[PDB]
């Protein structure tokens, strides 16, 4: 879904 | 069903130690970053910690950076926050959420006190009765730390109920009261007591209040 | 940091109006990334809109939301009395993510006179050593309400404290505790102890007392 942010990228 | 369960707050010493745990279930644990939220009592929301899906990454806020740790078991399905040098600013709920942002789904909130002062339970005084109204209730006085918990005849009278939020005395400690309006002919045919339980000291307290 | 601020304060209307609450943002908010979150007294916080516009599961229609950059709104269509809560924004655009101060959303109805009833202090306090009168305001509308304190014609300062329950889910009414606090050996030298209430639903100052 568009505007969540469901988990963090990698960095 | 998604439940999240924070454990482990309560009264700590200042620069202190105290781990928090949140036990979850009803989604797949590990698909997901893993947050902690606070709230100081009567205060706004305060993001404080976030951790990869698995437990690849981590972030603070700055006022925690260094003495906070945040972790992540996916054999167990847990969240943990590690809290380190306590400090009175740290007194806050701390709640348990899923997603990176923003949160669907928040634990119960667990209440995490840092003082010096010790713990001591409540004394429970009587608030005695004398539009044809009459009041009784209990005076919940000098405890530490919050919360108290307030039923009356073991929750089944509710209705004409008000339980008040505790005041901070000058001395440190908390006081309240919770009161019941009724009918003043109910009161010879009516037993009323308050049920008061002070769970960090252990305190539980059951106080008929008698007419004058 | 994005700083967001949100007005008004407080929001008072009756039921079935329009509410409309503005969340602005010091930075611009990346994405639209900005949430919007019901929090009603004990408990968690809940999920309203993600995205800036985009409802979550199970929210009813009537709240929507809007804006992008640095302006944001929160429109409550038609207020249904369960939507009487505070309201919270957070953005998730940069990094740390913040949330703004909260908007405090109660129902107007008619004006309420208060019942008052004052309580000597217990004899089972006295006893301890200490002595707490208690003055109760039952039921008014509106919150705002002045509570004086006179001792043997004396009116006091700066010794008592008050306290304030929810807006009642009943009568859309609160309830008010108010504790004047002094020593045994002050309590049993003074006779006339009274409560002073003044309040809109009053036409004058309404005054309960009794005689230690
Ligand atoms: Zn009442
Ligand atoms: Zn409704
Ligand atoms: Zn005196």
């Amino acid at each position: 879904a568009e505007g969540i942010l469901e988990d963090m990228p990698v960095d | 069903e998604v439940q999240l369960l924070e454990s482990g707050g309560g009264l700590v010493q200042t620069g202190g130690s105290l781990r928090l745990s949140c036990a979850a279930s009803g989604f797949t644990f590990s698909s997901y970053a893993m947050t902690w939220v606070r709230q100081a009592p009567g205060k706004g929301l305060e993001w404080v910690s976030a951790i990869r899906s698995q437990g690849d990454r981590t972030d603070y806020a700055d006022s925690v950076k260094g003495r906070f740790t945040i972790s992540r078991d996916n054999s167990q399905n847990t969240l943990y926050l590690q809290m380190n040098s306590l400090r009175a600013e740290d007194t806050a709920v701390y709640y348990c959420a899923k997603n990176w942002a923003p949160f669907d789904s928040w634990g119960q909130g667990t209440l995490v006190t840092v003082s010096s002062a010790s713990t001591k339970g409540p004394s429970v005084f009587p608030l005695a009765p004398s539009g044809g109204t009459a009041a009784l209730g209990c005076l919940v006085k000098d405890y530490f730390p919050e919360p108290v918990t307030v039923s009356w005849n073991s929750g089944a009278l509710t209705s004409g109920v008000h339980t008040f939020p505790a005041v901070l005395q000058s001395s440190g400690l908390y006081s309240l009261s919770s009161v019941v309006t009724v009918p003043s002919s109910s009161l010879g045919t009516q037993t009323y007591i308050c049920n008061v339980n002070h769970k960090p000291s252990n305190t539980k307290v059951d106080k008929r209040v008698e007419p004058k | 940091e994005i700083v967001l601020t949100q007005s008004p304060g407080t929001l008072s209307l009756s039921p079935g109006e329009r509410a409309t609450l503005s969340c602005r943002a010091s930075q611009s908010v990346s994405s639209s990334y900005l949430a919007w979150y019901q929090q009603k007294p004990g408990q968690a916080p809940r999920l309203l809109i993600y995205g800036a516009s985009s409802r979550a599961t199970g929210i009813p229609d009537r709240f929507s939301g809007s804006g992008s950059g640095t302006d944001f709104t929160l429109t409550i269509s038609r207020l249904e009395p369960e939507d009487f809560a505070v309201y919270y924004c957070q953005q998730y655009g940069s990094s740390p993510w913040t949330f703004g101060q909260g908007t405090k959303v109660e129902i107007k109805r008619t004006v309420a006179a208060p019942s008052v009833f004052i309580f000597p202090p217990s004899d089972e306090q006295l006893k301890s050593g200490t002595a707490s009168v208690v003055c109760l305001l039952n039921n008014f509308y509106p919150r705002e309400a002045k509570v004086q304190w006179k001792v043997d014609n004396a009116l006091q300062s700066g010794n008592s404290q008050e306290s304030v329950t929810e807006q009642d889910s009943k009568d859309s009414t609160y309830s008010l505790s108010s504790t004047l606090t002094l020593s045994k050996a002050d309590y049993e030298k003074h006779k006339v102890y009274a409560c002073e209430v003044t309040h809109q639903g009053l036409s004058s100052p309404v005054t309960k007392s009794f005689n230690r």
